[PDB]
């Protein structure tokens, strides 16, 4: 249980 | 939603329902990109910035 | 070079979040 951080869309986790 | 950069981020809801994504827009005319703040909660009481 | 810290994705996915688990009521680790 962890709020994560942005999806990190475009270190970006998409892209 | 999650994605500004690609999904229309134009509010389509209200009444509180369904907890909302919020970002900052960054505004400088290179990246201006989305950084994510939070999930909203369904309730604020207390804000505060410095 | 491979790792899950970057996803070359054809379409971002919005929402990646949360992506948690549990188990109520359970010894659990
Ligand atoms: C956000 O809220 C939307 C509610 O707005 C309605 O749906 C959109 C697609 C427009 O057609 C608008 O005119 C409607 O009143 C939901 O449709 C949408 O699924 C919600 N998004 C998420 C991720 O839950
Ligand atoms: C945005 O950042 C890039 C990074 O090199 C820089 O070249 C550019 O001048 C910057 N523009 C603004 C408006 O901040």
């Amino acid at each position: 249980v962890t709020l994560p951080s942005f999806n990190a869309h475009s270190d970006t986790r998409q892209f | 939603s999650s994605n500004p950069h690609l999904a229309t981020f134009a509010i389509p809801l209200g009444a509180t329902q369904v907890p909302y994504y919020c970002f900052f827009k960054v505004d400088t005319y290179n990246s201006t990109v989305y950084k994510f703040l939070a999930v909203l909660p369904p309730t604020v009481r207390e804000i505060v910035i410095t | 070079t491979k790792g899950e810290l970057i996803t070359g994705t054809p379409k971002p996915l919005e929402g990646v979040t949360d992506v948690s688990f549990m188990t109520l009521d359970v010894c659990t680790k």
